[PDB]
Protein backbone atom coordinates (compact mmCIF):
# COMPACT_ATOMS: atom_id res chain seq x y z
CA UNK A 1 0.00 0.00 0.00
CA UNK A 2 1.06 3.62 -0.37
CA UNK A 3 0.10 7.14 0.52
CA UNK A 4 -2.99 8.90 -1.26
CA UNK A 5 -2.39 11.95 -3.27
CA UNK A 6 -4.09 15.46 -3.38
CA UNK A 7 -5.62 16.20 -6.79
CA UNK A 8 -7.98 19.04 -7.72
CA UNK A 9 -11.55 19.19 -7.83
CA UNK A 10 -12.75 20.06 -10.67
CA UNK A 11 -9.69 18.26 -12.96
CA UNK A 12 -11.32 15.10 -12.18
CA UNK A 13 -8.21 13.25 -11.81
CA UNK A 14 -7.68 10.33 -9.69
CA UNK A 15 -5.07 7.61 -8.47
CA UNK A 16 -5.10 3.93 -8.43
CA UNK A 17 -3.79 1.04 -6.94
CA UNK A 18 -1.41 -1.91 -8.02
CA UNK A 19 -2.26 -5.63 -7.93
CA UNK A 20 -0.44 -8.00 -5.67
CA UNK A 21 1.93 -10.86 -6.36
CA UNK A 22 1.43 -14.79 -5.77
CA UNK A 23 5.05 -17.15 -5.95
CA UNK A 24 5.22 -21.03 -5.16
CA UNK A 25 8.15 -22.56 -3.37
CA UNK A 26 8.66 -26.41 -3.57
CA UNK A 27 10.17 -28.53 -0.39
CA UNK A 28 12.51 -31.39 -1.29
CA UNK A 29 12.68 -33.85 2.46
CA UNK A 30 15.25 -35.64 4.79
CA UNK A 31 15.68 -39.46 4.62
CA UNK A 32 17.87 -41.45 7.31
CA UNK A 33 18.09 -45.34 7.92
CA UNK A 34 19.20 -47.69 10.84
CA UNK A 35 19.94 -51.26 10.37
CA UNK A 36 20.97 -53.75 13.30
CA UNK A 37 21.64 -57.73 13.50
CA UNK A 38 20.88 -60.59 15.87
CA UNK A 39 23.25 -63.34 15.66
CA UNK A 40 23.56 -66.47 18.08
CA UNK A 41 27.22 -65.92 18.29
CA UNK A 42 26.22 -62.92 21.23
CA UNK A 43 24.25 -65.33 23.13
CA UNK A 44 26.22 -68.72 23.38
CA UNK A 45 28.21 -69.18 26.29
CA UNK A 46 28.43 -65.60 27.30
CA UNK A 47 28.63 -64.45 31.00
CA UNK A 48 26.01 -62.10 32.15
CA UNK A 49 27.82 -58.85 33.62
CA UNK A 50 27.27 -58.58 37.02
CA UNK A 51 26.57 -62.18 37.84
CA UNK A 52 28.59 -65.20 38.55
CA UNK B 1 24.77 -72.87 15.68
CA UNK B 2 21.23 -71.86 14.47
CA UNK B 3 18.81 -69.62 16.11
CA UNK B 4 17.37 -70.50 18.76
CA UNK B 5 19.31 -73.45 19.87
CA UNK B 6 22.42 -71.43 21.33
CA UNK B 7 22.84 -72.54 25.55
CA UNK B 8 20.76 -75.68 25.00
CA UNK B 9 21.09 -78.98 25.66
CA UNK B 10 21.96 -80.60 22.59
CA UNK B 11 20.45 -83.99 21.18
CA UNK B 12 21.81 -86.67 19.13
CA UNK B 13 21.22 -85.59 15.73
CA UNK B 14 19.51 -82.55 14.03
CA UNK B 15 17.76 -82.64 11.30
CA UNK B 16 16.85 -79.14 9.18
CA UNK B 17 14.99 -79.00 5.98
CA UNK B 18 14.58 -75.95 3.84
CA UNK B 19 12.66 -75.24 0.62
CA UNK B 20 15.06 -73.59 -2.21
CA UNK B 21 13.26 -70.59 -3.72
CA UNK B 22 10.88 -70.10 -6.32
CA UNK B 23 10.22 -74.09 -6.80
CA UNK B 24 13.47 -75.22 -7.46
CA UNK B 25 13.48 -78.58 -4.57
CA UNK B 26 14.32 -79.12 -1.39
CA UNK B 27 17.66 -78.36 0.97
CA UNK B 28 18.56 -80.77 3.82
CA UNK B 29 20.63 -80.29 6.65
CA UNK B 30 22.45 -83.05 9.40
CA UNK B 31 24.16 -81.96 12.01
CA UNK B 32 26.20 -83.89 15.02
CA UNK B 33 28.17 -82.04 17.64
CA UNK B 34 29.59 -85.27 19.91
CA UNK B 35 32.11 -86.40 21.41
CA UNK B 36 32.82 -90.14 23.70
CA UNK B 37 35.23 -90.34 26.24
CA UNK B 38 36.17 -93.01 28.77
CA UNK B 39 37.02 -91.69 32.49
CA UNK B 40 39.08 -94.48 33.65
CA UNK B 41 41.06 -95.49 30.27
CA UNK B 42 43.58 -97.67 32.31
CA UNK B 43 40.64 -100.27 32.25
CA UNK B 44 40.65 -100.40 28.09
CA UNK B 45 43.68 -103.23 27.84
CA UNK B 46 44.10 -104.33 24.53
CA UNK B 47 45.65 -108.20 23.67
CA UNK B 48 47.85 -109.47 21.24
CA UNK B 49 48.81 -113.24 20.45
CA UNK B 50 52.56 -112.46 19.69
CA UNK B 51 55.15 -112.67 22.31
CA UNK B 52 56.58 -109.27 24.00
Amino acid sequence: ISLLDAVDRTSRKAETSAPERVRQISFPMMYFKEVESITPDEIQGVRQPGTA
Amino acid sequence: PKMGYANTLGQELYVFEYEKDRDEGIDFEAHSYMLPYCTRPQLLVDVRSDAE
